[PDB]
């Protein structure tokens, strides 16, 4: 069981090191995919992460987004997931000396 | 069944345009392509809509049984 | 007449009580106000979050969470949103009608 | 910082081309969100008169009479949204129509052949009678105060040329419409407009000069007016990006796509407002951005319920 | 506070597959064994071959939360234009010496490469980076 075709190559998109998102982009795909009235959370607030890029304008990635998601819909009480995984995606492909098949999660962070 | 009223895609009422298109495909010799742009079916959800028509009416209408033939 | 019971309502299951978290839900709407009501909204230097999300097309539901903190109440904000989508729209009218009258 | 005020010293409005049908203006200094909320009402929200419930008495054309009544719907009629409230449904069909809620349209005709045309087919027009039923054989039935009200501005179909149905000697329909007010987001059949859509200023931004042949080679690459140039032994520049369409076709030639970006303007809005004649485009937008004022007004009457 | 302050000599400027990240390589005019490789965003702040930056690493802004900028007051990214605020995800060692730290600004990596002014650039939950041009 797991998402599927456009959600695949969502997922692929959303999560390059290409993609940016400005605060009100950010916040916007957040509450768009947590409803914190639908108990889809545990914390009955919502809580954010400070941005990738602090100067000429606040910028959150894409593994900010993944990074939000994860931190609001696990229990509080928990250390976030570590993980050291891959990508069907081969480094070459982002560059000659780009490193993206190595899927890194520490303490609840896509890294 | 008959010329649609509306561009499916658009919007435009387009039913109107189909007797005059038919003319000027006829009377001025015209082309398929500058008649619809005399018809200001600028769009091509517009230009498809009168250009691919098959106005099949015709062929139902002779089928009317409440008349002697 | 009566005051609409049923437009907008506040989840409890979504709104804190010392007072800057909520989470409304607004009956038959979608994008159309949502997406520039939030919009607006950020504008304001109080609101820390704000976000609008859809339940499910098929509902015509439109619920739209603002959290705050303790210098405005989120009731507060919505109201400063509002008041700012129709100021603005009334700007927008205006320059509208002084263009349409210069031709 | 931000407020209302630098907005309205920030928001523009050019509008090019106001005609009775189509308005082309132009929105600089908006928010995204503002341009596609105005749209989107623009199509759905903005109320407009079509028929609604076509009531037959007779069809014994070769056309289906569920589909003649769709098609009767589609016609847009020339009426100001304005002159009817809505019709609620609460109540029963005795209170539903009034005079002041529903405009009366009837429908009688009767094909007949004509008295011995010359070959045969002489087309259809001349061999029968009535044979071409259109959207101006649409009557309209006014009642008592409306009768007055429209003196005026009778009601007619906003082109009378649509044909509505082909008949057969023999063959005849009688139906009367009741044309109420309804909303484009309802069904389609009530949006006023035929196309309101917007579109992003483009801009061509020449990274490094081009000139003489090239530079005139690239000119041919856009529409014929949004390259110019003057000289060319100094630039190559840009009569005016509006006329551009973004096909992107320079991007097939080396020559360019290493000295030229293509991008849009964020703030500026070309919006294309093109009326179905119920009413004049910038009196649509009008309505569209008072009736987003109205919901804003709406929900600071509303008290928040609990 | 500051943890570790140079200024670099870019000798690369990749931009990789992207449109507005580009990966850095670039050595320090000061000290031979600082090495540094960093995912930038040239559209925000860009970059070339040979250029000077002032990188300057530091625990917190300082002269649970974010805010703004406001104009009543001002940080140490003040004094800086590129600001990135990330993590540190592996230690590796290059020498009986050299070490190598890793830090991921939500996926905008950088790698510093040194040998002994890594300790007072321990691994941290946080860590500031700044540029200047
Ligand atoms: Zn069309």
């Amino acid at each position: 069981r797991g998402l599927i075709q456009d959600h695949i190559s969502a997922g692929v998109w959303l999560t390059s090191k290409d993609s940016f998102f400005t605060r009100e982009q950010y916040q916007q795909y957040i509450y768009g995919c947590i409803r914190p009235e639908d108990g889809h959370t545990t914390r009955s607030k919502i809580v954010t992460l400070p941005p990738t890029i602090f100067k000429p304008y606040p910028l959150w990635t894409g593994k900010q987004i993944i990074t939000t998601v994860l931190l609001n819909v696990t229990p509080p009480d928990m250390p976030g997931i570590n993980l050291i995984s891959k990508n069907k995606i081969k480094n070459e492909y982002w560059g000659k000396g780009s490193l993206e098949n190595e899927v890194l999660f520490k303490d609840g962070a896509l890294l | 069944m008959i010329v649609p009223v509306r561009c499916f895609s658009c919007g435009k009422v387009v039913g109107d345009k189909w007797e005059s298109y038919l003319n000027l495909l006829q009377e001025d010799e015209l082309d398929e392509g500058t008649a619809l742009s005399r018809l200001g079916l600028k769009r091509y959800c517009c230009r498809r809509m009168i250009l691919t028509h098959v106005d099949l009416i015709e062929k139902f209408l002779r089928y009317n049984p409440l008349e002697k033939r | 007449e009566e005051p609409d019971r049923e437009k907008i309502k506040l989840l409890t299951q979504a709104t804190s009580e010392d007072g800057t978290s909520a989470s409304f839900q607004i009956v038959e709407e979608d994008h159309t106000l949502g997406n520039a009501l939030r919009y607006v909204i950020m504008k304001n230097p109080d609101v820390e979050f704000c976000g609008y999300s859809i339940p499910h097309p098929s509902e015509n539901l439109l619920n739209i969470r603002i959290q705050t903190y303790g210098e405005t109440t989120a009731v507060d904000a919505l109201q400063k949103g509002l008041k700012d989508l129709m100021d603005l729209c009334d700007v927008v009218e205006s320059k509208f009608t002084e263009k349409i009258k210069s031709m | 910082e931000w407020n209302v005020e630098k907005f309205k010293k920030d928001f523009e409005v050019n509008i090019s081309s106001l005609d009775a049908r189509e308005a082309n203006f132009d929105l600089i200094n908006i928010d995204t969100s503002i341009a596609n909320a105005f749209r989107r009402i623009m199509i759905s929200e903005v109320p407009s008169v079509a028929a609604e419930y076509v009531y037959f008495f007779n069809n014994t054309s070769v056309i289906q009479d569920e589909v003649l009544a769709h098609r009767i719907g589609l016609v847009p009629l020339k009426v100001d949204p304005d002159m009817l409230t809505w019709v609620d449904s609460n109540l029963p069909d005795d209170e539903k129509f009034t005079d002041e809620n529903t405009i009366v349209l009837s429908l009688n005709v009767k094909c007949t052949r004509n008295p011995d045309a010359p070959k045969g087919s002489t087309d259809p027009k001349e061999l029968y009678n009535n044979a071409h039923v259109y959207a101006r054989d649409l009557k309209f039935e006014p009642q008592g105060r409306q009768s007055t009200t429209f003196a005026d501005c009778p009601v007619v179909p906003a082109d009378p040329d649509i044909l509505l149905a082909k008949l057969r000697p023999g063959q005849e329909i009688s139906l009367k419409a009741h044309c109420i007010l309804g909303i484009g987001g309802d069904h389609a059949k009530f949006s006023p407009v035929s196309t309101a859509s917007y579109r992003l200023l483009p801009q061509i931004n020449i990274l490094q000069p081009i000139k003489g042949e090239s530079a005139r080679r690239f000119q041919k690459c856009f529409p014929p007016g949004v390259i110019g140039i003057d000289e060319g032994s100094d630039e190559a520049y840009v009569k005016d990006a509006r006329k551009d369409t973004v096909s992107r076709e320079v991007l097939r030639y080396e020559e360019f796509a290493d000295k030229v970006k293509l991008g849009r303007v964020r703030n500026h809005f070309i919006f294309n407002v093109e009326s179905a004649g119920a009413m004049t485009p910038e009196e649509i937008f009008f309505k569209s951005v008072r009736i987003l004022k109205n919901k804003a007004e709406y929900l600071k009457n509303c008290p928040i319920t609990q | 506070n500051t943890l570790f302050d140079d200024i670099f000599q870019v000798s690369e400027v990749d931009p990789g597959r992207y449109n507005k990240v580009c990966r850095i390589e670039a050595a320090s005019t000061t000290q031979d064994q600082c090495k540094l490789t960093l995912d930038i965003n040239v559209e925000l702040f860009p970059v070339a071959a040979q250029d000077s930056l002032t990188v300057t690493i530091a625990s917190s802004l300082n002269l649970r939360s974010w805010r703004p900028p406001q104009a009543g007051d001002r940080s140490l990214a003040d004094d800086y234009d590129y600001v990135m605020y990330g993590t540190a995800y592996k230690f590796e060692e290059v020498s009986k010496d050299l070490i190598a730290v890793y830090y991921s600004f939500g996926g905008l990596l950088m790698r510093l490469e040194g040998n002994y002014r890594n300790l007072n650039n321990l691994k941290q939950e946080n860590a500031y980076l700044l540029i200047r041009r």
